């Protein structure tokens, strides 16, 4: 009444050489409790994910109907095998017999037309039906039997029906259904010669097999091993990024008929948005476009604090100093940029708007100037310069404006030609997020190790509310370790976040595997106390399901080695 | 999380060749692909990459000649080459970029396997028989020689008797001629006894016509 | 751009692990560069993240540290299969992903004499109107010497390549093969062609010559 490493398929139809792959979607975990009926009439229970196994001869249970709840309330699958007709209907209700009851409507009609122990495992995943086949002699007429039976699909149909029940057994037989549940582990498979299994490790039954499956071999040596215990239990996934809000204002940055100059460069600010981000990177005619904190594509998976515009019209070629540590003429008394800019710029073409063949003397830059800016500095000052005080009225003696206009024309070369040049500044300070990715959220789920992935901060861990010293104007928070410790929730209810996970990665000693087949766990830094009541409650991370707790001795630096006394 | 590439190099310069990088049962539909032209000697002088969305990233110098394409079911990204030039000769390789925070590093987290594009002519290998036995030095210390020239392709390799001896030698990588052919100096240590024993017979082979030859030195 | 200048010569790996790769750039940079290894021969892998945030995949005797514009790379016991080239790449410049220029990791051993050994050309070669003088330098360990050509007490030079194999496992030298190619009228004028080898763990330059 156990399943003795049974059920094990493959995950895909590709032909892979000798290797050793990890398998996520495999179910049936080993060793696992199955409610097999060795028998409103059958005991139809919920599906779950089950594990379909038939022990009797003279193919007594030879037809099961998927579905859901009976008594014509929803659509059903009906799986029938009768004198190897097997007929596959997905149409008949129920107000042997069960099938000519109602004919309201019926639709995908598929027939396909052609001791003993017929091993099946069938799993619902987005509306997909996956059916395996496999077959082992056995002679024994207590139980299950241990072995492998390797299984091969025959149908994957989806019909686009959750299945969760099964019905239909028939009758004037014994009769058992041997049903198991499955849940959703991690396994480790090995892929011999000609295609076969032959041998499968199942990451979550025992520390020892965790200890296999982390160095990626069927052999384990003496000493001390661990990877992160990142295969034990494992959940969904929440997300981040709420419903969208007002579109940002970046289109209508690139769409003024008319630029400042580079001295006068206008500085707008931009708050509260989503940006699309999709006119910086389709319409790709930006010469220049280039971005210095952030990557040039991860744009859409974070939240800026504040991002800005600075529109400015430059000369050619001469755009080689919007960038942070360039220095020169348009780097100190124009237009400058700190050492850490955060953000990207642009830069396009406009010969066949700013340039005349008669003169298009309208953009001037400033040049001549006491000393250097500062990041982020704007002057607009017109006044005759001299480093001698020198008020240098125009005509006196050599006093000039530092102002030199720029020669844009039409028939000139590609360094000569006016470049827009809008500089995005992106900033990370602690405040709200203002401008994020379109991208949805979802509720979030407390009491669970799922992957949480928020604004900027990813990772996984046990999402739970908290308590801790949080400031209004603070976002999210960081720990000693560099580690996501507590964030509010962009949507709406700003709480804590999740508390401290797991002490640490549980250590695996093993004096060897031909030595013997004892297994002993290490704990890097706990306290010894309370980890028998984070397993025993199914909250801690490497909660192994057939584990037990002998000793715990703590000394200094302890590692309690449960598994020898 | 393992690529695979396909397919080589032949045509000549001035011709259009496209590539391929397919991909594992990692999921393939949120991060980046990327190209990386290690020139076996120089630099990996590669910047273009496409993302999530229909971002298309080239170089500066090949900018309007290049495309880039990717399909997420077929879990494939191709680099088409037009207006091939003769200065790209090299190896291609498709790298991943992933941010663990969220943005600061990209890590070129996972390689492929390479795919060499080499722009030229191909000819056929000839090779220079009939080394000096006994002329000059007999005694003491020698080496034969089996000199090749004139092939473009190179998957050759010299056996000596595929072994008979314990001597412990072996051939040189080939170098690119200014002509645009290649050329191999395959040597071979002399045992306690050379002259008038057991002889060697240099296996060059795998030339592009067909055409297999060996001789002994 | 972001010019980056790593260690412009091959540190020789003794049994001892103290290296002092280095990847200073032009700017400053917080963590905006990683670490790569590519064995010669595969594709290059990652080796170092940003000095902080080492992932699986690669040993953690591997360390790293970083801040400012001085970038060293602090590596433990080395191994013998953790050798090659790495190279570093900054993060800055987004859209110009330039990678480093690389560091030859190599094996130190004793010093070995090179068997210096030229040959004449193949006499099948005479037949088609070309000459190719073979100077052969076989199992030497230090990867440093040059060879220069001299015929007739004239210096020839630019018309010669030479190939330098990998060091060997067996005895850990290297072998060179350095051919210089000439015509067969510059052949048939000249009788005597001579191979100067000038190597450090050699106390005098060994020359060996020929005559036609």
């Amino acid at each position: 009444h156990t399943s003795s490493m049974r059920g094990v398929y493959y995950p895909d139809e590709i032909f892979r050489s000798d290797t050793l792959y990890l398998t996520q979607d495999l179910f049936l975990p080993f060793y696992s409790n199955v409610t097999g009926f060795h028998t409103g009439n059958p005991v139809i229970p919920f599906k779950d994910g089950i594990y379909f196994a038939a022990t009797e001869k003279s193919n007594v249970v030879r037809g099961w109907v998927f579905g859901s709840t009976m008594n014509n309330k929803s659509q059903s699958v009906i799986i029938i095998n009768n004198s190897t007709n097997v007929v596959i209907r997905a149409c008949n209700f129920e107000l042997h017999t069960m099938i000519f009851d109602n004919a309201f409507n019926c639709t995908f009609e598929y027939i396909s037309d052609a001791k003993h122990l017929r091993e099946f495992v069938f799993k619902n995943k987005d509306g997909f039906l996956y059916v395996y086949k496999g077959y082992q002699p056995i002679d024994v007429v207590r139980d299950l039997p241990s072995g492998f039976n390797t299984l091969k699909p025959i149908f994957k149909l989806p019909l686009g029906i959750n299945i969760t029940n099964f019905r239909a057994i028939l009758t004037a037989f014994a009769a058992a259904y041997f049903v198991g549940y499955l849940k959703p582990t991690t396994f480790m498979l090995k892929y011999d010669e000609n295609g076969t299994i032959t041998d499968a490790v199942d990451c979550s039954q025992n520390p020892l097999a965790e200890l296999k499956c982390s160095v990626k071999s069927f052999e384990i040596d003496k000493g001390i091993y661990q990877t992160s215990n990142f295969r034990v239990v494992p959940s969904g996934d929440v997300v981040r990024f709420p419903n969208i809000t007002n579109l940002c204002p970046f289109g209508e940055v690139f769409n003024a008929t008319k630029f400042p100059s580079v001295y006068a460069w206008e500085r707008k600010k931009i708050s509260n948005c989503v940006a699309d981000y999709s006119v910086l990177y389709n319409s790709t005619f930006f010469s220049t476009f280039k971005c210095y904190g952030v990557s040039a594509t991860k744009l859409n998976d974070l939240c800026f604090s504040n991002v800005y515009a600075d529109s400015f019209v430059v000369k050619g070629d001469d755009v080689r100093q919007i960038a942070p540590g360039q220095t020169g003429v348009i780097a100190d008394y124009n237009y400058k940029l700190p050492d850490d800019f955060m953000g990207c710029v642009l830069a396009w073409n406009t010969r066949n708007i700013d340039a005349t063949s008669t003169g298009n003397y309208n953009y001037k830059y400033r040049y001549l100037r006491h000393g250097k800016l500062r990041p982020f500095e704007r002057d607009i000052s017109n006044v005759p310069f001299s480093p001698d005080g020198k008020p240098c009225t125009p005509p006196a003696l050599n006093c000039y404006w530092p102002l030199n206009d720029y020669g844009f024309y039409t028939t000139t070369g590609i360094g000569y030609q006016p470049y827009r040049v809008v500089v995005l500044s992106f900033e990370l300070l602690n405040a709200p997020a203002t401008v994020c990715g379109p991208k949805l959220s979802t509720d979030l789920i407390k009491n669970q190790c799922v992957n949480f992935n928020f604004n900027g901060l990813t990772g996984t861990g046990v999402l739970t509310p908290s308590s801790k010293r949080f400031q209004p104007f603070q976002q999210f928070g960081r720990d000693v370790s560099d580690f996501t410790d507590s964030v509010r929730d962009p949507k709406t209810s700003e709480i804590l976040d999740i508390s401290p996970c797991a002490f640490g990665g549980v250590s695996v000693i093993t004096p060897g595997t031909n030595a013997s087949s004892e297994v002993a766990v290490l704990y890097q830094d706990v306290n010894c106390t309370d980890v028998s009541t984070a397993i025993h409650a199914d909250q801690l991370t490497p909660a192994w399901r057939i584990y037990s707790t002998g000793n715990n001795v703590f000394q200094t630096q302890a590692g309690c080695l449960i598994g020898a006394e | 999380v393992r690529l695979v590439e396909s397919g080589g190099g032949l045509v000549q310069p001035g011709g259009s060749l496209r590539l391929s990088c397919a991909a594992s049962g990692f999921t393939f539909r949120n991060y980046d692909i990327h190209w990386v032209r290690q020139t076996t000697g120089k630099g990996l002088e590669w910047v273009s990459a496409v993302g999530t969305s229909g971002d298309t990233y080239y170089l500066d110098s090949v900018k309007g000649r290049f495309t880039i394409s990717r399909e997420d079911a077929k879990k494939s990204v191709y680099l088409q080459m037009n207006s091939l030039r003769a200065g790209d000769t090299a190896m291609y390789y498709c790298v991943r970029g992933d941010a663990s925070p969220d943005n600061i590093y990209y890590y070129m987290d996972v390689w492929g396997t390479g795919t060499r594009v080499i722009v030229s002519s191909t000819k056929g290998p000839s090779v220079f028989p009939l080394a000096p036995s006994s002329k000059s030095t007999s005694g003491g210390t020698a080496a034969l020689g089996c000199l090749v020239k004139d092939y473009f392709p190179e998957p050759v390799t010299v056996s000596w008797n595929s072994g008979a001896l314990t001597s412990g030698v072996h051939t040189f990588p080939a170098v690119l001629q200014s002509s645009g052919l290649y050329s191999l100096s395959s040597v071979v240590t002399v045992p306690s006894s050379s002259l008038g024993t057991q002889t060697y017979i240099c296996n060059v082979n795998h030339k592009p016509s067909n055409t297999k030859v060996d001789k002994k030195v | 751009d972001i010019q980056v200048t790593q260690s412009p010569s091959p540190l020789s790996a003794s049994v001892g692990d103290r290296v002092t790769i280095t990847c200073r750039a032009s700017q400053t940079i917080g963590k905006y560069l990683n670490w790569y290894h590519q064995i010669p021969g595969k594709a290059p892998k990652l080796l170092i993240s940003a000095a902080s945030t080492l992932h699986s995949g690669v040993p953690s005797r591997f360390s790293g540290r970083g801040s400012g514009t001085d970038f060293t790379l602090t590596i433990s016991s080395l191994q013998p299969e953790d050798f090659g080239t790495y190279y570093c790449q900054q993060s800055y410049s987004s859209p110009p992903w330039t990678f480093g220029q690389g560091t030859k990791v190599e094996i130190k051993r004793t010093v070995a004499a090179p068997s210096v050994f030229i040959f004449p050309p193949s006499d099948e070669q005479l037949k088609s109107g070309t000459a190719s003088v073979v100077c052969l330098l076989n199992n030497f360990y230090p990867r440093e010497a040059k060879v220069q050509w001299k015929v007739d007490n004239a210096l020839q030079s630019g018309n010669s390549q030479e190939s330098v194999t990998e060091q060997d496992s067996k005895d850990s030298t290297y072998s060179l093969s350095s051919t210089l190619t000439l015509s067969k009228a510059d052949y048939e004028k000249h009788k005597v062609y001579a191979c100067e080898v000038t190597h450090q763990g050699l106390s005098s330059p060994v020359t060996k010559s020929f005559n036609r």
